[PDB]
């Protein structure tokens, strides 16, 4: 996934770490966008 | 040897040990204490008042300890108990 930026938009307080949270985190939002995926095809299809 | 130069000199050591232990126990109490309202304010710009309130309870409590003490070596060093 290729990085998006902008320039901008209290911070958030993450626990235990960012880095730990973003890593548990990738693999949730990829399922999630391979089940969008996979509903679209079902409304496609039919 | 002027018994009064040894009470006194005695008194002098001890107001002072009063002040090293009040100063140590007041800087050290207040920068813990701002050091959580930095990190509060920090965290929330609009903590502001809300953490200045537990922040003046602290800074008050140890300011207590602290002038109480100063109050005690003024006690030492100008009325000096036991004097004569």
């Amino acid at each position: 996934m290729e990085v998006e930026y902008v320039g901008e938009v209290t911070l958030y307080s993450f626990e235990p770490d960012p880095e730990t949270l973003f890593d548990a985190l990738l693999p949730r939002y990829i399922a999630t966008r391979v089940y969008a995926a996979l509903l679209e095809a079902a409304a496609s299809e039919s | 040897l002027d018994p009064n130069a040894i009470i006194t000199a005695g008194a002098l050591i001890g107001g002072g040990l009063i002040m090293g232990g009040g100063a140590i126990g007041a800087g050290i109490g207040d920068g813990i204490a701002g050091n959580a309202l930095i990190s509060g304010i920090a965290r929330q710009p609009e903590a502001q008042g809300r953490l200045f309130t537990p922040f003046f309870i602290t800074v008050g409590l140890v300011e207590a300890a602290y002038f109480i003490n100063l109050a005690f070596m003024a006690l030492f060093v100008f009325a000096t108990p036991g004097l004569q």
